[PDB]
RNA sequence: CAUUGGUGAGCAGCGAAGGAUUUGGUGGAUUACUAGCUAAUAGCAAUCUAUUUCAAAGAAUUCAAACUUGGGGGAAUGCCUUGUUGA
RNA sequence: AUCUGUUUGGUGGAACCUGAUUAGAGGAAACUCAAAGAGUGCUAUGGUAU
RNA sequence: UGACGGAGCCAGCGAGUCUAACCUUGGCCGAGAGGUCUUGGUAAAAACUCCGUCGUAACGAGGAAUUCCUAGUAAGCGCAAGUCAUCAGCUUGCGUUGAUUACGUCCCUGCCCUUCACAC
């Protein structure tokens, strides 16, 4: 079986599932290239992760992400945080766990949110 | 409870009124306010020493407390609980606040910062995660699952490698100094990672025997039959006395009785660990007792800064030609004790002074914590206390500046 | 928590069901203590039972504010959450801190977007003791309904003749301190259920010169609520009105949190019964 | 014991009591367990269990925690009066 | 009531709730000899009689007096109360009363 | 029993033995006093065994297969795992008992209902 | 259009007198290596036993001896304790 | 037929209720090893022993 | 911080064989009741992103005074349901976009409370 590993990235309303598999950094988004998603503006927050530990990582995996409800912006923070979460967890899976630790440094590094859901649960006072 | 150690005298017993065993404490550092933590009530317990009233109970865990300390510097309060959460507390203040950090999996263990500004916590996926109070972000991360090494009990059914029994460090501590961490679990390792550069600095292992139960990886082939393990076979009756036959085991104790009650063997586990205010060792509490492992050995050649020039003899050379500023800086840079013993002795009194004046800063802690070792056991008090009241008077300034530099030598 | 809320609230159900099968038993252990202490012959049934009269033996050592209240009843000062519903008119947000600076102990919360699953669970975490919600129509309250934590009951009750201490010039500011309680004419089962849950939504033992008076008064199930504060003159009382004036009719009242719509329903108010105008129930 | 070993020891702990305990003075050594060394050596009990200013022997005499005595003779009127007026809500709190 | 303990208090409330019972619980149900084999039985009943036989005659022969006893009915001595032989032997024999 | 009934040590004590024996779960109910002769059995205590009470908490199909999941090293109480399948858990530790996080049986659970997440595994 | 579903038919690439999966048996390790037997200050190891017996030592009124029992109520006949009768 | 939608048979077996059972329920092999039950066959024949 | 048009695209609540006009013009069949057709009038996801065009009597963002409000808060947007009381001149839920300023002080204005060690 090809090595696969699923992740789940949530804000607000709006899930991403993102599979991870060995590929050849073929990453999409919905059934489309990432350089499609919309809007235009905040394009570049989903592309906060590969921009970060460097494309040279996505070039051995392929990325399937599929998205559903919330909003626009609610939608780019699940996305950006399923693909960051697959690729550690497929970096732990069948890549050293030092690259594993390099990803994560990196990313808590830049955001944290990448890694841990924002749940901005009520506090009364 | 309260206990003052000057009269041994239990001046002062708290309770909650719902009737909760406590299994964290906590004291403020002004000795005013103690919290205690529940595994059963899900809330923070605060008591005003002074009274003795339960002055508020803190609220906002959705599981049970683990552990809890304070800052000794902002006097915040920081607790962890399963609940994958750290929150921090500001409890003194007009204004009561609360800033809750979520974490991966279930928080086991907490150790402040002494400056106060940032706390780690060990996890049970076996990570030491350190974050910034004021920012409430993370700093750093250490991976710790691969060095823990835990043995598979003879009871166990499944290997040491797949076990998931400790692979988590259930304690953990700061050095005074603060840059470096002591982690013990339920496991048979002590670690001490360095928390600036996140490595291993060193591994101990806490037992060698075989009577406690975890201390071994692989078991021996040769004691399985058809039955089972041999050492499972109990052999009480054997035993020609009858007090060592009679069993008054009872079936499902795992703690908190004697040794005969829990009818299996010990398991090798440290409970806690910290570190020695004033000397450079650190203790381990554990099955066997308190272990106690310190550096005063020092046959270690650790030199700093040498040159081709400095020499045991041309130390001595310098001391002889009455270079004692250089004679006491040299016996540094090769930093070794007789050597420096020796230079420390042989500086006329009337000449302390002018060379405290000059040693180079650099030195300052090396001296200070000689000094104080020497010191406990040595005879010269009154040679000794003429150093101190020149290196304090000197560079008191400078000690004041990195207090947490100085404070194990202080 | 959410695995100790489930579990609790499973044994407080399994205890009820027990109790109200333990009844016919107390009753007969009633009857054998009466008959020892009397000398009466006891009933053929209880006289033919074995087993009671060997249980009697250890039973015979056997000996209020409601069960969901008895935990914390005079102990734990209640802590109050005054909310409203969603993009509340002004009028509902003055009136809404109005019931707040009528419980000594309560908070006003904002609810915009906040989810009622979300809103509860919310202040179960935090320990609060009772949830108000507040709704209005064209600036007028309509509705007020009182959930008590963590496991109910939830009481809802309709507002009529409302007077808001803004209608009124000059009158100032009102005292916190703990007032005095006035229940009057609270005479059947239900109606002690009601002043039980409004009882305990204040902090016990006020002074006993307190200066200030809740009155919850049942006329035809419309339970009048007025605030006073009072001066004792050499020869009576002479008091003043703070208000708010409006009154309170039940129509629901639940076994659970007002989040769950699917709890049990301990009494509802029947219009449309043939007997309805006939006898009234508080 | 057995009980709570059995369900080990997460029981639920017993209601809290109160009782008295007599406490003898002792040099605090004697407390400590036998070995050559001492960690303290002040008494068991503080100096106010040993003795706290109280009532005035003689009826005359008024005599206050602070230590402050006084005889009923000198003072003056308007003390007397004051400090009567103290012993009222001294008393009233009580 | 309240300074009774002991076997006392256990036996004492057992009577008396016999005593009230009696009226209205049907006879067979409310008194009940505990089951005990045949052999063992007629061997305390037939010492029990023995000891009342001796304690009759004792007093007869002696002036004493003894408090009447009905035909079938087992006098109660001492013993009845102490060795608690009343709910194994009975206080009389049924079917010789039957009969 | 046998002291007098209203005794205030009686009182106390017999309430206290309840209060113990039902937190421990031995008994369901602490109305009655009679219960301690009456519904005091040894499976009052085997019930409580972790075997039992996973299996009343739907997490095996059967005792015997509760108790191989046991032996296996699957199941947690608290962050300690346990292999010894007549630890009795209290009435409050009754909620703890949970898998083991990289146990392949949480790994069927959420895979069967497709919410497997390799990030926390 | 997608299968990170199954079953097959073929390439590219890897590629020294073949490659891949599963399995039975034995051996060495899994604690830190001072030799076997016996009647053991020495014999034997092919055993003697046709000297292997004698002598010496060795016996608490402790003449005590279930620390070993699921709870309640009893115990005819047993058993324990105590007293008694007659030898 | 981008008609209609009831019926017969197959597949599947939510909730409530009822009954039975419970170290879950089954299956296959035999010149295998055990512990039992029933039936049947056999001059199965010393009334007092060549 | 516009209008018109086109294009792209994102939610969560909600499932009773139950859900929904009025007033007319005439034809035909029918004993009647009525049935059918014909006929005119009246009523009855959004934000967002991209592209193209135009172009900047009363009233033009609301005085004095007064009220409310601290994080998924204020504010903007639509979509559902109408749950024995209240509500359609509307009420209640649901999701979407989401800030500024404070989080200190008892100075003013009100309300309230007070007068078992070591050390003080
Ligand atoms: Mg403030
Ligand atoms: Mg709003
Ligand atoms: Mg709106
Ligand atoms: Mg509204
Ligand atoms: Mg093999
Ligand atoms: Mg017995």
């Amino acid at each position: 079986a090809v090595p696969s590993v699923q992740t789940f990235g949530k804000k607000k309303s709006a899930t991403a599932v993102a599979h991870v598999k060995a590929g050849k950094g073929l990453i999409k988004v919905n059934g489309s290239p990432i350089t499609l998603v919309e809007p235009e503006i905040l394009r570049f927050k989903v592309y906060e992760p590969l921009l970060l530990v460097g494309l040279d990582k996505f070039s051995n995996i392929d990325i399937r992400v599929r998205v559903t409800g919330g909003g626009h912006v609610s939608q780019v923070y699940a996305i950006r945080q399923a693909i960051a979460k697959g690729l550690v967890a497929y970096h732990q899976k069948y890549v050293d766990e030092q690259s594993k630790n390099e990803l994560k440094k990196a990313f808590t590094s830049y955001d944290r949110t990448l890694l841990i859901a924002d749940s901005r649960r009520p506090e009364p006072k | 409870r309260a206990w003052d150690l000057i009269r041994y005298r239990n001046f002062r017993t708290f309770t909650g009124t719902e009737r909760i065993q406590f299994n964290c404490l906590a004291v403020d550092p002004s000795g005013e306010v103690v919290c205690a933590g529940s595994l059963d009530n899900f809330d923070i317990h605060v008591w005003s020493v002074q009274t003795g009233q339960l002055l508020d109970a803190l609220s906002g865990h959705e599981g049970p407390v683990s552990c809890l300390s304070f800052s000794q510097e902002n006097s915040v309060l920081a607790s962890a609980s399963w609940d994958k959460t750290i929150r921090i507390w500001s409890i003194f203040g007009r204004s009561q606040q609360v800033e809750p950090i979520e974490v991966y999996s279930d928080v086991l263990a907490l150790s402040m910062r002494p400056d106060g500004k940032e706390v780690a916590v060990s996890t049970l996926k076996g990570q030491i995660s350190i974050f910034n109070i004021e920012d409430a972000k993370q700093v750093g991360n250490i991976d710790c699952r691969k060095d823990i090494i835990s043995g598979r009990f003879n009871q166990d059914r499944f290997t040491a490698k797949n076990s998931e029994r400790s692979k988590f460090f259930t304690t953990i501590h700061y050095s005074f100094d603060g840059m470096a961490i002591v982690a013990g679990g339920n496991n048979n390792s002590i670690c001490l990672y360095d928390v600036p550069n996140e490595v291993l600095l060193k591994r101990f292992i806490v037992s060698r025997n075989m009577a406690l139960n975890g201390t071994l990886e692989f078991l021996n082939s040769k004691k399985m039959t058809e039955a089972g393990s041999l050492d499972l076979i109990d052999d009480a009756g054997e035993n020609s006395d009858l007090e060592d036959r009679i069993d008054n085991s009872l079936p499902g104790s795992q703690r908190g009785g004697d040794l005969s009650t829990r009818k299996m063997r010990p398991e090798v586990r440290v409970t806690s660990v910290q570190f020695s205010p004033t000397a450079n060792a650190f203790a381990a509490a554990s099955t066997e007792g308190l272990l106690i492992y310190s550096t005063n050995d020092t046959i270690l050649f650790d030199p700093f800064d040498l040159d081709v020039d400095v020499t045991p003899h041309s130390t001595v050379e310098a001391l002889r030609e009455k270079q004692f500023l250089n004679a006491l800086v040299m016996a540094f840079r090769l930093n070794e004790e007789y050597l420096i013993n020796k230079v420390y002795e042989a500086i006329p009194i009337k000449e302390i002074p002018l060379v405290a004046s000059n040693i180079p800063a650099i030195y300052l802690p090396r001296i200070l914590k000689f000094i104080g070792d020497f010191a406990i056991e040595s005879q010269h008090i009154e040679f000794n206390l003429i150093w101190i009241k020149a290196l304090l008077s000197a560079s008191g300034g400078y000690i004041n500046e990195h207090k947490y530099l100085f404070s194990t030598a202080m | 928590m959410l695995r100790r809320q489930a579990r609790e609230r499973r044994e407080y159900l399994y205890r009820k069901a027990q109790e109200l099968q333990d009844s016919q038993l107390q009753q007969k252990r009633q009857i054998i203590k009466q008959a020892l202490a009397q000398g009466k012959p006891l009933p053929k049934e209880l006289a033919e039972d074995e087993s009671l009269q060997k249980d009697f033996r250890y039973d015979q050592s056997l000996k209020q504010v409601d069960d969901e209240y008895a935990a914390t009843s005079g102990i734990m000062d209640p802590r109050i959450i005054v909310t409203t519903s969603r993009d509340p008119s002004t009028r509902l947000s003055q009136f809404a801190k109005e019931i707040k600076l009528l419980f000594p102990n309560a908070v006003r919360l904002n609810r915009g977007n906040y989810v009622m699953p979300n809103l509860v669970d919310a202040c179960k975490k935090s320990g609060t003791t009772d949830l108000v919600v507040l709704h209005e129509h064209r600036g007028v309250p309509t509705s007020l309904t009182i959930s008590h934590f963590p496991h109910g009951p939830t009481a809802q009750f309709s507002l009529h003749n409302v007077v808001m201490r803004h209608d009124i010039i000059n009158a100032g500011n009102q005292s916190e301190v703990n007032p005095h309680l006035i229940f009057d004419n609270f005479t059947t089962a239900l109606g002690k259920r009601v002043v039980c849950i409004l009882k305990h939504l204040f902090n016990a033992g006020p002074k006993k010169d307190s200066e200030r008076v809740i009155t919850f008064a049942n006329r035809g199930d419309f339970i009048s609520v007025r605030q006073h504060v009072y001066v004792r003159t050499r020869e009576g009382v002479e008091i003043a009105e703070v208000g708010p004036r409006f009154e309170m009719r039940l129509f629901e009242l639940r076994l659970g949190t007002l989040e769950n719509k699917d709890a049990d329903v301990e009494w509802q108010l029947r219009r449309f019964i043939r007997t309805a105008n006939k006898k009234d129930y508080l | 014991y057995k009980l709570d070993v059995l369900s080990s020891v997460h029981f639920v702990p017993k209601p809290a009591s109160t009782s008295l305990e007599i406490r003898v003075e002792t040099p605090t050594i004697s407390m400590e367990d036998a070995q050559p060394l001492y960690m303290s050596n002040a008494s068991s009990l503080a100096p106010q269990e040993i003795y706290n200013v109280g009532k005035a022997e003689k009826d005359g005499e008024i005599r206050l925690k602070n230590g402050v005595a006084m005889s009923k003779e000198e003072l003056t009127r308007e003390d007397k009066n004051r400090l009567r007026r103290a012993l009222k809500r001294k008393r009233s709190k009580a | 009531d309240d300074q009774v303990i002991g076997k006392a208090r256990s036996r004492t409330l057992e009577m008396r709730l016999n005593r009230l019972s009696r009226v209205n619980g049907h006879q067979d149900k409310i008194n009940k000899l505990e089951k005990v084999p045949m052999h063992i039985r007629r061997g305390m009943i037939d010492k029990h009689v023995k000891r009342i036989k001796k304690y009759e005659q004792e007093a007869a022969e002696g002036g004493i007096v003894l408090s009447k006893v009905k035909k079938g009915q087992f006098r109660k001595i001492e013993s009845t109360y102490k060795k608690d032989i009343e709910r194994r032997i009975g206080g009389s024999i049924k079917a010789r009363d039957k009969e | 029993s046998l002291l007098p009934p209203t005794d205030p040590f009686r009182r106390k004590h017999e309430q206290l033995l309840l209060d113990k024996l039902y937190a421990m779960g031995v008994l369901t109910t602490k109305s009655k006093i009679s219960d301690l002769e009456n519904k005091v059995t040894v499976s009052a205590i085997c019930r409580r065994r972790l075997p039992v009470i996973m299996h009343r908490l739907k997490m095996a199909e059967t005792i015997q297969d509760a108790v191989k999941f046991i032996e296996q090293g699957h199941v947690r109480v608290g962050p300690n795992l346990i292999n010894d399948p007549a630890y009795l858990v209290t009435r409050n530790m009754e909620d703890y008992v949970t898998w083991v996080d990289n146990s392949k049986i949480k790994k069927t659970l959420l895979r069967y209902r497709n919410q497997i997440d390799d990030f926390d595994f």
